[PDB]
C-alpha cells in the first residue's frame, strides 16, 4: 500500500516504459486484459506498488504516458499489453518537439504539462500512501528531455515531500547522428542534479557496446538496445515489488544509495549477458563489461553499491561471495562510508533465466559519462552551432553557460570524494 | 522526601521543555528546508515566464 | 501488583516481541487463544505470572504489552498469525509510513504524528495496574523507528510516569544483516537520547547471536527467526524472576541494585548457556559446573567483547531448572581459580546467584535442544565499551565527511545534534575507563 506513480515521456520513454510493464507483467502474472493467472501469492503481496485493482479483479498500471506527438503513443496503445493501461492516462499533443529541449522544456510541453499534472493528481490522489514517482524518458530529444524534466519540477512543487526517481537515456553518437544532442542532454542533467533523487543511468553508448561486442549484434536495434533496459529495470525494482528486507521503498533506497544529493545517478549492471554459479554472477556483475553505463568502476571509487541476486541458490554463498568480491576490491570502496555495499536476495528469476544479478554503483567512475558529454557539448557551444533552435525560443545564452557549468561541476564533485581520504 | 519530590518534579519539568524546544525547532527547521525548495521552484517558474516572453517579442 | 508494561517499537521490537511472548506462553501453559486451564482465579489473580500477562473475565490472558511500529507489514503478520486472538486490537498500533531508516523521521516528521495515540494506548494498560513496577521496551539501534521514535517514547514515558523504571532491550546492529547504511549514525544519536531516560539497557548484538546461530547450532545462514529464538530464551532468563517466584528465586531489581554503580553505567553483558542442537544434546547431559563456565566464554557472549581485558564491577548469575546452590558454589569456586575475573578495588567479588525451579522451554521446530537447566549470566564489565568504540569509530568515518546528514537535516534536524550525541559518548566511553581505574 505504498504506491509508486509511473509517467513515461517521449519516444524513448514510451517505449522502455511499455517494455517495463511487459517485463513486471509477466513477473506478476498479470495478463494483457489485466487479469491474475499466476502461480505464487508473492505476485501479489506488493502488487498495489505499480498497479491499481479496479473492481473485477483486474490490475491497471498505475502509469501515465506523455508525449508531444501521437506516433510512439499509438503504437504502444496498439501493441501488446497496450489494452491494460487506463486510456485517460494518455495525454499527447500534436505539436511535437523537433529533438528541441526548449521547445518541450519551455513552449510546446508548457502547452500541456498542465494537463498532465491534472492525470498525476488524480492517480495520487487514490493512493494509500504515495512513496513518490519513476520518470522513463531520454535525454537526447525533445519531449523526454525538455518537458520530462519540467514535469519534474512541477510535481516536485506539489509534492515536495516525495521522491522523485528518473531512468535517463543518455545519447551516444553510436546510436543517433542527431546533432543537438549534447545540448539536450546537458541541459537536461542540469535539472536532474537539482530536482531529483535517485537517477538510473542507461547509458546508449553502453548499450551499443553490449550489443554489438558482448552479444555480437552487427546492427543493433532499438529493441536489442531496449532488451537491455527492460532487465536491468526489471532488476533494479525487484526490491520495491517483493517482499524484502533491503531498498523495499524508494526512499530507503535514496538512503542507502545518496550520501550528498547531488550525487544521484547510479551506474546499472546486470548478469548474465549471453548472446551458472554464483561466484561466476558475482564476479560479472562488478566487471565494466556488464555496466550500462560507459564507466570503468576501476577508474574511480564506489560510494554505494546495492546487489540484487534472484532466484533459488544458496544465500551462504552470495554472503561469502560478496564479502570475497569487496575484500579482493577494497581499494575501490571509500574507507570513510563502512558496510556501504547492501545484498539482497529475491527467491523468483526473471523470465528465461534461473538466476540472474542485478548492479546498482553510486561510483565517482560515472564522471567519465558527463564528461563525454561535457566533451561533445563544448565542441558545439564553442561554435554556436545551432543555438538558434534555442533562442528562437526565448532561452539565453546564459542558461547554456549555468547548465554547462553545473554538470562540470558535478564532474568535480566525484573527484573530490574519490580522492578522499579517510586518514 | 521533600527534595526528593523537588528532584523528580525538576526531571520531568526539564525534560518536558527540552523535548518542546526539540519539536519545536525541528519544525521550523523542516518547514525552512520546503520553503527554500519550493521558492526555487517558483523562480524556475518565474523564469520560464520570462523566456516565453523574450520569444513573442522576437517575432 | 508488580505488573510490567512491555512496549516493542519497530521490526526488530515487534518480531522480537513476537517471539518472546510465544515462549512466555508456552513456558504458563497459555493456549494461542489466551486461555489457561491450569489458572483457576477467572477474571483476575495476584499470581507471578499476572506481572506480564492481565485476565478477562471470559478467561483470557492478554500480554501487557504494546507492539507499535509506523508501517503496518510486520504488525500485519501478527494481527494475522497464530497469536492473533492473544492480544486486544487496540494493543497492536501501526502507520502507513515507516522512518525510512532516519533517526529523524521516527522522532520528528512521522513520529510525532502517533506519538499521542501510543502514550493514549500505553495509559490504558497502566490504569488497569494496581502496582506498576516500570517498563521494557524492545527495539533496534539502527531502524529509523527502532531509533528515532523509541527516544521520542523514552522522553515522553520519563514525563508522563516519571522516574518509574524504563528497562531496555536493544539490538546492536551487525553487517551480517544491517539494512541500512546509517546505522551507525542512528545507534549513537538513540543512544544519546535514551541515556538519562534508561535505568538498565541489555544490548543484543546480533553479530554475536548470528555467530552463536552458525557456530553453536550449526545454522548455514542464520535468518531473524532464527537470532529472535535465541534472544527470546535470554530474554525470559532475564524476566523469570518477575514471572515466576520460588524460595530461591531473586527478583531483578535486586540484581540491578548490583548491576548500576553509576546511572550511565546501566549496560550489563548477558551470557547464556546452554545453546546445542538437539543432535549434540542427545545423551549429552550439561551439568550446572559445565553450563556455568560457558557463560565465561566470550563466544557465547551476547556482546561481543573481551571481559578478560577489562574489570568486573557485579557478576550476576541467573539459573533455572534442575540447579541446587551446592553444585552453583562448587561451579563458582572452580571457576575463579581458574578464570581471569578481576574486580575493580571498589567493588566486591561474590557472584550473585538466582535459581528459577521451573526448567527452560523450546519452541516446537526450533533450533534448540530441550534441556533440564540454563543459566544466563549478567556482569557489568567495562569491556562493553568496545561496543561503543566499534560504533563511534563507523561514526566518525562518515560524519567526518557528512555523508548522508543531509537525509537528516531535510527533516529538521541540526549538525549540532550530531556534535552533542558524539561528545557524550565519547564521554561515555571515558566514564568507562575511569570506573576501571583503581583508587588512589
Ligand atoms: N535480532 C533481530 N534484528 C532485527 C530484526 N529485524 C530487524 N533487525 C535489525 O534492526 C535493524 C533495522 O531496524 P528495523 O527494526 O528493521 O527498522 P524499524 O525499527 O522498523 O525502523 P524503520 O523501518 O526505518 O521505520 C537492522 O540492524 C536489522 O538487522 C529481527 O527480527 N531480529
Ligand atoms: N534505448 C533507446 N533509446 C532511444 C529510443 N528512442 C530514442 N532513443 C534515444 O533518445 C534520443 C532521441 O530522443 P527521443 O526520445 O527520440 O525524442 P523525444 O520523442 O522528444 O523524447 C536519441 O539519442 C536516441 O538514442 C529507444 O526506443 N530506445
Ligand atoms: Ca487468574
Ligand atoms: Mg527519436
Ligand atoms: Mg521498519
Amino acid at each position: 500500500m505504498r504506491e509508486i506513480v509511473h509517467i513515461q515521456a517521449g519516444q524513448c520513454g514510451n517505449q522502455i516504459g511499455a517494455k517495463f510493464w511487459e517485463v513486471i507483467s509477466d513477473e506478476h502474472g498479470i495478463d494483457p486484459t489485466g487479469s491474475y493467472h499466476g502461480d505464487s501469492d508473492l505476485q501479489l503481496e506488493r502488487i498495489n506498488v505499480y498497479y491499481n485493482e479496479a473492481t473485477g479483479n483486474k490490475y491497471v498500471p498505475r502509469a501515465i504516458l506523455v508525449d508531444l506527438e501521437p506516433g510512439t503513443m499509438d503504437s504502444v496503445r496498439s501493441g501488446p499489453f497496450g489494452q491494460i493501461f487506463r486510456p485517460d492516462n494518455f495525454v499527447f499533443g500534436q505539436s511535437g518537439a523537433g529533438n528541441n529541449w526548449a521547445k518541450g522544456h519551455y513552449t510546446e510541453g508548457a502547452e500541456l504539462v498542465d494537463s498532465v499534472l491534472d492525470v498525476v493528481r488524480k492517480e495520487s490522489e487514490s493512493c494509500d500512501c504515495l512513496q513518490g514517482f519513476q520518470l522513463t524518458h531520454s535525454l537526447g530529444g525533445g519531449t523526454g528531455s525538455g518537458m520530462g524534466t519540467l514535469l519534474i519540477s512541477k510535481i516536485r512543487e506539489e509534492y515536495p515531500d516525495r521522491i522523485m526517481n528518473t531512468f535517463s537515456v543518455m545519447p551516444s553518437p553510436k546510436v543517433s547522428d542527431t546533432v543537438v544532442e549534447p545540448y539536450n542532454a546537458t541541459l537536461s542533467v542540469h535539472q536532474l542534479v537539482e530536482n531529483t533523487d535517485e537517477t538510473y543511468c542507461i547509458d546508449n553508448e553502453a548499450l551499443y557496446d553490449i550489443c554489438f561486442r558482448t552479444l555480437k549484434l552487427t546492427t543493433p536495434t532499438y529493441g536489442d538496445l531496449n532488451h537491455l533496459v527492460s532487465a536491468t529495470m526489471s532488476g533494479v525494482t525487484t526490491c520495491l515489488r517483493f517482499p524484502g528486507q533491503l531498498n523495499a521503498d524508494l526512499r530507503k533506497l535514496a538512503v542507502n544509495m545518496v550520501p550528498f544529493p547531488r550525487l544521484h545517478f547510479f551506474m546499472p549492471g546486470f548478469a548474465p549477458l549471453t548472446s551458472l554459479t554464483v561466484p561466476e554472477l558475482t564476479q560479472q556483475m562488478f566487471d565494466s563489461k556488464n555496466m550500462m553505463a560507459a564507466c570503468d568502476p576501476r577508474h574511480g571509487r564506489y560510494l554505494t553499491v546495492a546487489a540484487i541476486f534472484r532466484g533459488r541458490m544458496s544465500m551462504k554463498e552470495v554472503d561469502e561471495q560478496m564479502l570475497n568480491v569487496q575484500n579482493k576490491n577494497s581499494s575501490y570502496f571509500v574507507e570513510w562510508i563502512p558496510n556501504n555495499v547492501k545484498t539482497a536476495v529475491c527467491d523468483i528469476p526473471p523470465r528465461g533465466l534461473k538466476m540472474s544479478a542485478t548492479f546498482i554503483g553510486n561510483s565517482t567512475a560515472i564522471q567519465e559519462l558527463f564528461k563525454r558529454i561535457s566533451e561533445q557539448f563544448t565542441a558545439m557551444f564553442r561554435r554556436k552551432a545551432f543555438l538558434h533552435w534555442y533562442t528562437g525560443e526565448g532561452m539565453d545564452e546564459m542558461e547554456f553557460t549555468e547548465a554547462e557549468s553545473n554538470m562540470n561541476d558535478l564532474v568535480s564533485e566525484y573527484q573530490q570524494y574519490q580522492d578522499a581520504t579517510a586518514d | 522526601i521533600q527534595k526528593a519530590i523537588e528532584e523528580n518534579n525538576n526531571f520531568i519539568k526539564m525534560a518536558k521543555e527540552k523535548l518542546a524546544q526539540k519539536m519545536e525547532s525541528n519544525k521550523e527547521n523542516r518547514e525552512a528546508h520546503l520553503a527554500a525548495m519550493l521558492e526555487r521552484l517558483q523562480e524556475k517558474d518565474k523564469h520560464a515566464e520570462e523566456v516565453r516572453k523574450n520569444k513573442e517579442l522576437k517575432e | 501488583m508488580r505488573e510490567c508494561i512491555s512496549i516493542h517499537v519497530g521490526q526488530a521490537g515487534v518480531q522480537i516481541g513476537n517471539a518472546c511472548w510465544e515462549l512466555y506462553c508456552l513456558e504458563h501453559g497459555i493456549q494461542p487463544d489466551g486461555q489457561m486451564p491450569s489458572d483457576k482465579t477467572i477474571g483476575g489473580g495476584d499470581d507471578s505470572f499476572n506481572t506480564f500477562f492481565s485476565e478477562t473475565g471470559a478467561g483470557k490472558h492478554v500480554p501487557r504489552a504494546v507492539f507499535v511500529d509506523l508501517e503496518p507489514t510486520v504488525i500485519d503478520e501478527v494481527r494475522t498469525g497464530t497469536y492473533r486472538q492473544l492480544f486486544h486490537p487496540e494493543q497492536l498500533i501501526t502507520g502507513k509510513e515507516d522512518a525510512a531508516n532516519n533517526y529523524a523521521r521516527g522522532h520528528y516528521t512521522i513520529g510525532k504524528e502517533i506519538i499521542d495515540l501510543v502514550l493514549d494506548r500505553i495509559r490504558k494498560l497502566a490504569d488497569q495496574c494496581t502496582g506498576l513496577q516500570g517498563f521494557l521496551v524492545f527495539h533496534s539501534f539502527g531502524g529509523g523507528t527502532g531509533s528515532g521514535f523509541t527516544s521520542l517514547l523514552m522522553e515522553r514515558l520519563s514525563v508522563d510516569y516519571g522516574k518509574k523504571s524504563k528497562l531496555e532491550f536493544s539490538i546492536y546492529p551487525a553487517p551480517q544483516v544491517s539494512t541500512a547504511v546509517v546505522e551507525p549514525y542512528n545507534s549513537i544519536l538513540t543512544t544519546h537520547t535514551t541515556l538519562e531516560h534508561s535505568d538498565c539497557a541489555f544490548m543484543v548484538d546480533n553479530e554475536a547471536i548470528y555467530d552463536i546461530c552458525r557456530r553453536n547450532l550449526d545454522i548455514e545462514r542464520p535468518t531473524y527467526t532464527n537470532l529472535n529464538r535465541l534472544i527470546s530464551q535470554i530474554v525470559s532468563s532475564i524476566t523469570a524472576s518477575l514471572r515466576f517466584d520460588g524460595a530461591l528465586n531473586v527478583d531483578l531489581t535486586e540484581f540491578q541494585t548490583n548491576l548500576v554503580p553509576y546511572p550511565r553505567i546501566h549496560f550489563p553483558l548477558a551470557t547464556y548457556a546452554p545453546v546445542i542442537s538437539a543432535e549434540k544434546a542427545y545423551h549429552e547431559q550439561l551439568s550446572v559446573a559445565e553450563i556455568t563456565n560457558a557463560c565465561f566464554e566470550p563466544a557465547n557472549q551476547m556482546v561481543k567483547c573481551d571481559p578478560r581485558h577489562g574489570k568486573y564491577m557485579a557478576c550476576c548469575l541467573l539459573y533455572r531448572g534442575d540447579v541446587v546452590p551446592k553444585d552453583v558454589n562448587a561451579a563458582i569456586a572452580t571457576i575463579k581459580t581458574k578464570r581471569s575475573i578481576q574486580f575493580v578495588d571498589w567493588c566486591p567479588t561474590g557472584f550473585k546467584v538466582g535459581i528459577n525451579y521451573q526448567p527452560p522451554t523450546v519452541v516446537p521446530g526450533g533450533d534448540l535442544a530441550k534441556v533440564q537447566r540454563a543459566v544466563c549470566m549478567l556482569s557489568n564489565t567495562t569491556a562493553i565499551a568496545e561496543a561503543w568504540a566499534r560504533l563511534d569509530h563507523k561514526f566518525d568515518l562518515m560524519y567526518a565527511k557528512r555523508a548522508f546528514v543531509h537525509w537528516y537535516v531535510g527533516e529538521g534536524m541540526e549538525e549540532g545534534e550530531f556534535s552533542e550525541a558524539r561528545e557524550d559518548m565519547a564521554a561515555l566511553e571515558k566514564d568507562y575507563e575511569e570506573v576501571g581505574v583503581d583508587s588512589v
